[PDB]
Order: structure tokens, then C-alpha cells, then sequence
């Protein structure tokens, strides 16, 4: 019955100040991404979600539309001031196929073997992170390839053979792609608006 | 053209987003990269005031060399800055500057300084013939010019 009357207290906590408000305090217009982003948690929050597959989100977008601003204020709001629940990882250092040590790790015989991975230490810290890999496109995309186990059922194996789970994480992942077309196509749909 | 005109009676935003921002970005491929720069900094090349400022501050550099590695007080006149300034090239640079000094003035210089043709405490003025010639100097009506061999 506590733990009832905690969760109906969250619940009424965070319909006095959903996400969307949050974001608004600090994103400016963006409010589809920002119903989009709200809709998503809020699935998450109440429960309404598979637990078996992550919460991958793209934002895709022009420079400087409040991308990483969004994704860092949704790691904000689900975390709090914790760094562990906020695994920025920035991908534009992924530019070729075998950076996907910096993920999984070292094989068994290798220097930085005994470190074991960076994302798969930082997520076995906290499952439910908010993975922000911001500018994901230009990473290489065969590092990209690592990130299909990591969303279709969040496992990553490190290079010391061991699993986590990060079913609870969610992913969201920056990226400039179709930037300009999205920029001429915004423009061409509010011209036609006026 | 304007000043002569009235006399008889800065970088525009306009050309950084029209011709510098599309070369910007032709080169550097994406416009993130661009946007995260607060100022981009326009340097611009030297008018003939600055070129004879640069030739003053070079000649400087070798006087200020010659006095205190070897006590030799050079000098020169503004015609040698105004003979100088014609060895600046506008592709090259300030560096065009250094190089016509360098030929020019202090390859006479280290030709005399090998030759013990300027000994300490010696007074020395870069003078136009226009080819420059050094003058080594002792009294108030003494300047010979040194006779720099091959
Ligand atoms: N819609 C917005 N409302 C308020 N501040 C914003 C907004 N968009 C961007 N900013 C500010 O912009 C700065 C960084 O913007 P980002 O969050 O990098 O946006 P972005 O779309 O990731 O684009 P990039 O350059 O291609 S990675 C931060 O200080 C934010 O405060
Ligand atoms: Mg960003």
C-alpha cells in the first residue's frame, strides 16, 4: 500500500509538470519532437511499454534546434543531477570500424583487456541510462552495426564475455542527416502556410 | 576613389554570408562546424602604411640583433623602407617583407660582419645608391661606404 500510494504520488508529480513543460522551460518551439519525446516517456513512466526492447529515439535537424539540448534535458528529468544516468557518448570520435573498443572493450589478450568497455561499464553503473550518442552519423557505420543488439534487445557483450542488460535505456541519438532537406522542407510548408 | 572625390569637391555582413559562407562551407563540408564558431576573425591584407610599419619593425629586429649581439648601432632612412616595401608580394605576406630584408640589407650586413668590416660601438646607415649600401659612420662628416668584397 507505500509503495501504491508512493507511485500514485509520482504519478500526480509528474502530471503537475510533465516532461513536456520541463522542455519547454528550456527547448523553444520543437513541439512535435517535444510531444513525440513526452509521449514516449510517458509510455515508459506509466509502465505501457515492452519491456524486452529499449526506447530508441533519431533526432534529426538543422544545427543548433536543440537536439543534444533535448536529449540532455530528458536525461535531466528521468535522472536528476546523476552523471551515471546520462552516458553521453560523442560520436563524431567513432569516424572508423574499430572504434567499437571504446564500446565492447578488448578480446582477451590485448592491451585494455582488463578495463573491459566504456559503455558497457557505464551502463552495468546504471541499465536505465539515457544514452545520448550525439552525432551518431558520423560514426562509421559499421560502429553503428554494435548498436542493433543494443537496440533490438539492449545487450552489449563485452570484451570479457559478459552481458548487461540495458532494456530500460533509453537511446537517443543525435544526428545532421537530411538536415538541409528537412530545413527547405519546414521552410516550403510554412511558406505555404502564409 | 571616394576620398580623392570629396578631396576634388570593413568587412560587410552581406559578403561574409554571400561569398565567404559558401566557400566556408564547400570547404569544411557542414554547416554544425561552422556554427559552433563565435567569431570568425577576417584578416585582411596591408596597406602601404602598414607594409612600411612591417619593414620598420623588421629593420628594427636586425638593429636591435646588431646592438646587442655585436654593439653595432644600425640606422637607416625612410627612403630604405620605401625601397623595401617594393620586394612585398600581396600573395606571400608580411613574410615577403622578411625575405627582401634578409636579401637585401642583412646578407651586406653578414658579408661585412665576416669580413671585420664593423667593429664594436660602430655606428652603420642603410642608405639608397635603387640598391641599398651600407655606411659605417665616426664623426659628424664621415660616411663611408663599406666595400664589401665577393
Ligand atoms: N530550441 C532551443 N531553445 C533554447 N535553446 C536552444 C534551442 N536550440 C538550441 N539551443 C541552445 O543551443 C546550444 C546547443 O544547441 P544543440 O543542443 O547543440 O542543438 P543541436 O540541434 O544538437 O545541433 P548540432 O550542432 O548539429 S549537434 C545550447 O546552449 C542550447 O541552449
Ligand atoms: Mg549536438
Amino acid at each position: 500500500k507505500y509503495q501504491e500510494k508512493q507511485r500514485k504520488r509520482e504519478a500526480e508529480e509528474r502530471r503537475r509538470f510533465p516532461l513536456e513543460q520541463r522542455l519547454k522551460e528550456h527547448i523553444i518551439g520543437q513541439e512535435s519532437a517535444i510531444a513525440t519525446v513526452g509521449a514516449a516517456i510517458r509510455r515508459k513512466e506509466n509502465g505501457w511499454y515492452d519491456e524486452e526492447h529499449p526506447l530508441v529515439f533519431l533526432f534529426l535537424g538543422s544545427s543548433g534546434i536543440g537536439k543534444t539540448e533535448l536529449a540532455k534535458q530528458t536525461a535531466k528529468y528521468m535522472h536528476k543531477d546523476a552523471k551515471k544516468g546520462f552516458i553521453r557518448l560523442d560520436m563524431s570520435e567513432f569516424q572508423e570500424r574499430h572504434e567499437v573498443a571504446k564500446f565492447i572493450g578488448s578480446p582477451p589478450g590485448y592491451v585494455g583487456h582488463e578495463e573491459g568497455g566504456q559503455l558497457t561499464k557505464k551502463l552495468k553503473q546504471c541499465p536505465n541510462a539515457v544514452v545520448l550518442f550525439d552525432q551518431v552519423d558520423k560514426a562509421h557505420p559499421d560502429v553503428l552495426t554494435i548498436m542493433l543488439q543494443l537496440f533490438d534487445e539492449g545487450r552489449l557483450t563485452d570484451g570479457k564475455g559478459k552481458t548487461i542488460d540495458c532494456k530500460d535505456a533509453i537511446f537517443i541519438m543525435t544526428s545532421n542527416v537530411a538536415s538541409d532537406e528537412i530545413a527547405q522542407h519546414a521552410l516550403q510548408l510554412r511558406q505555404e502556410a502564409l | 576613389e571616394m576620398s580623392r572625390n570629396r578631396i576634388a569637391e570593413t568587412i560587410s555582413k552581406n559578403f561574409k554570408e554571400n561569398v565567404i559562407r559558401p566557400i566556408l562551407k564547400a570547404h569544411f563540408r557542414r554547416d554544425e562546424f561552422l556554427g559552433r564558431i563565435n567569431e570568425i576573425v577576417y584578416f585582411l591584407p596591408f596597406c602601404h602604411s602598414e607594409l612600411i610599419q612591417l619593414v620598420n619593425k623588421e629593420l628594427n629586429f636586425w638593429a636591435k640583433r646588431a646592438k646587442q649581439r655585436h654593439n653595432i648601432t644600425l640606422l637607416w632612412d625612410r627612403e630604405v623602407a620605401d625601397v623595401l616595401v617594393d620586394g612585398y608580394n600581396v600573395h606571400y605576406g608580411a613574410r615577403s617583407i622578411k625575405h627582401e630584408v634578409e636579401r637585401r640589407v642583412v646578407n651586406q650586413l653578414a658579408a661585412a660582419y665576416e669580413q671585420d668590416l664593423l667593429p664594436g660601438g660602430c655606428t652603420l646607415r642603410i642608405t639608397v645608391e635603387p640598391k641599398l649600401r651600407l655606411e659605417i659612420i665616426d664623426k659628424d662628416s664621415k660616411t663611408r661606404r663599406l666595400d664589401i668584397r665577393a
